[PDB]
RNA sequence: GGAUAGUGGCCUACCAUGGUUUCAACGGGUAACGGGGAAUAAGGGUUCGAUUCCGGAGAGGGAGCCUGAGAAACGGCUACCACAUCCAAGGAAGGCAGCAGGCGCGCAAAUUACCCAAUCCUAAUUCAGGGAGGUAGUGACAAUAAAUAACGAUACAGGGCCCAUUCGGGUCUUGUAAUUGGAAUGAGUACAAUGUAAAUACCUUAACGAGGAACAAUUGGAGGGCAAGUCUGGUGCCAGCAGCC
């Protein structure tokens, strides 16, 4: 964290999503690349808002090293951040726990099977078992 | 589907494949400006022909024509900014009379040798390719950067590389380790 | 004078006359009649697969002398018989018989090339391996 | 003579000569440099017509 | 007058004999969807346009319909023709010119992958879905920039310069090296960070990663057209080359 000098440009404050967007550029000479968590925590301790109310994404590195530019978001409160922010970005920040589902192919196969099945199907399955048994 | 991304050629081959005069001139240019192929010469000739055609179709328009005026100022100013056109003549006659040699000498690859960071144009070539060069605060590895007289003063070695400090080098570090072993 | 009408309303005459006279052009007539698709052996295509049938020692024209063999070939898509030339030194040992050969033109847009009379095509591949590769030893044809 | 045979006659009769090992040749910009010095700055043999392939006299 | 949502021979009933055509009607062909457009063009032109947009048409070939505001719909129904699937033989179902994928056909064209994060679309609709679409895999279709080395003593080849101590030194330096050097990087490996729903990719970087037997550039040629060999060995109108001579 030596001369990282994270700084902000084109600051727009929108209450429509109760936040402010900006382009955040980090000049980090003699540094490979500063991570998203470090960028967000420094942005938080710079804007005096909160650690988990700030968001960073993008951050393309200039050719040859030296600088990285990305888009930054800081929110009025962590609640509104959890409301407005996308699920994938929340899961990346760790604020949210990702849902666990199967593959899309499996989900579509399941949907096709249960669209073949009409109604609840419990009575049909019981009848099929009874007829197969005797 | 998505929109088609446009692409275009940047060079044109000569009409006659084996002309002794043309081959000798192109080899002379390649040797005295440190170019890898003749495709570079073809590319510069292509751009020169494009701008010459633009200037000619401008001149065919009458004087005080808004199109001729505006396009002449635009073309002349761009050529002056890159540095292939004179810094005191907007007569557009030189716009019909630029030269491939002028474009080559304006290219960055010879700019390093001109400003004295190379000692040889091929040393300049390998220097830019190995990115020991910064046009500004940004490192460039393109031999044909085509500077604009505003980074002429700003061409220098890359601070994130040897010959600029703060970085020993890949084999310099090996030699430093060897010297540490020898010193004990 | 000069033949052709010079009337300002003679453009129908001029267009019809040009249309009529364009049939004297060899390439225009061929393109408009579709002789490639109807009577060219390759059917308008640049290449064609075929199967080798027998041994044709074509004798060269004058003043020349070279008589070993050229492959008679039955085209797959047409069934047409076609003589093709094996294009290198000793390359006759790779085109023996009953092989599948890719055929290209000779380079004269449908004419016999040099001292070879009646041969308008050449072989480029045998069973999927280039004649050049077999000749320069970079590949060997798969017999198994 | 009946020559409808003997395909590859001289291809076989030629004596196999291995390619003599030589140092590698510079590639690309280095090749263009080599041509530049060999054609324009070298005065080794430019007397008659600036020939490029001198037969051993 | 019927029908249509409407006009209209669209169709019926009566009547007239009209309508088009060498300014090419009618017929035939198209390896013809049309246009925006593409290639090449001093000007004028020639050829191409299945294909990222627009407009048509089609869902194996016709045909007929239901529902619906909108379909003569085909991941809707019905029937005939062709093809083809499962049986216990009684009967059932089917349309990949959607996305992958297989066969066939051929000169000729990818993976039976991941995701709704983006652009949008649909629904009762912020919330679900979407092979639309995006991402990745293959991919020398084309197009952009560009690795393959750069600098040094001396043995050897010579394009510019100096005392009247006339084959003596070389202040300024052009090229291989068979006696060589404290030097620069990428290609490729990487716990890393970043990009991405999450990662191989790029951009940034630990560390590793050159000395020429190696990290080695080919493809075509050397009579002319068209620069580049009357150099060696072999063959000997043979083999073969040769776009033309």
């Amino acid at each position: 964290s030596d001369a990282v000098t994270i700084r902000t440009r084109k600051v727009i404050s929108n209450p429509l999503l109760a936040r402010k967007q900006f382009v955040v550029d980090v000049l980090h000479p003699n540094r490979a690349n500063v991570s998203k968590d470090e960028l967000r925590e420094k942005l938080a301790e710079v804007y005096k808002a909160e650690k988990d109310a700030v968001s960073v994404f993008g951050f393309r590195t200039q050719f040859g090293g030296g600088k990285s530019v990305g888009f930054g978001l800081v929110y009025n409160s962590v609640a509104e951040a959890k409301k407005f922010e996308p699920t994938y970005r929340l899961v990346r920040y760790g604020l949210a726990e990702k849902v666990e589902k199967a593959s899309r192919q499996q989900r579509k196969q399941k949907k096709n099977r249960d669209k073949k099945i009409f109604g609840t199907g419990k009575r049909l399955a019981k009848k099929v078992a009874r007829r197969n048994a005797d | 589907p998505r929109a088609p991304r446009t692409y275009s050629k940047t060079y044109s081959t000569p009409k006659r494949p084996y002309e002794s005069s043309r081959l000798d001139a192109e080899l002379k240019l390649a040797g005295e400006f440190g170019l890898k192929n003749k495709k570079e010469i073809y590319r510069i000739s292509f751009q020169l022909s494009k701008i010459r055609r633009a200037a000619r179709d401008l001149l065919t328009r009458d004087e005080k024509d808004p199109k001729r005026l505006f396009e002449g100022n635009a073309l002349i100013r761009r050529l002056v900014r890159v540095g292939v056109l004179s810094e005191d003549k907007k007569k557009l006659d030189y716009v019909l009379a630029l030269k491939v040699e002028d474009f080559l000498e304006r290219r960055l690859q010879t700019q390093v040798y001109k400003l004295g960071l190379a000692k040889s144009v091929h040393h300049a070539r390998v220097l830019i390719t190995q990115r020991h060069i910064a046009v500004g605060k940004q490192i460039v590895n393109i031999p044909s950067f085509m500077v604009r007289l505003d980074s002429e003063k700003h061409i220098d070695f890359a601070p994130t590389s040897p010959f600029g400090g703060a970085r020993p080098g890949r084999v310099a570090r090996r030699n430093a380790a060897r010297k540490a072993e020898a010193s004990g | 004078g000069k033949g052709k009408p010079r009337g300002l309303n003679s453009a129908r005459k001029l267009r019809v006359h040009r249309r009529n006279n364009r049939w004297a052009e060899n390439n225009y007539k061929k393109r408009l009649l579709g002789t490639a698709f109807k009577s060219s052996p390759f059917g308008g295509s640049s290449h064609a697969k075929g199967i080798v049938l027998e041994k044709l020692g074509i004798e060269s024209k004058q003043p020349n002398s070279a008589i070993r063999k050229c492959v008679r070939v039955q085209l797959i898509k047409n069934g047409k018989k076609v003589t093709a030339f094996v294009p290198n030194d000793g390359c006759l040992n790779f085109v023996d018989e009953n092989d599948e050969v890719l055929l290209a033109g000779f380079g004269r847009k449908g004419k016999a090339k040099g001292d070879i009379p009646g041969v308008r095509f050449k072989v480029v591949k045998v069973s999927g391996v280039s004649l050049l590769a077999l000749w320069k030893e970079k590949k060997e044809k798969p017999r198994s | 003579h009946g020559s409808l045979a003997r395909a590859g006659k001289v291809k076989s009769q030629t004596p196999k000569v291995e390619k003599t090992e030589k140092p590698k040749k510079p590639k690309g910009r280095a090749y263009k440099r080599l041509l530049y010095t060999r054609r324009f700055v070298n005065v080794t043999l430019v007397n008659g017509k600036r020939r490029m392939n001198p037969g051993p006299s």
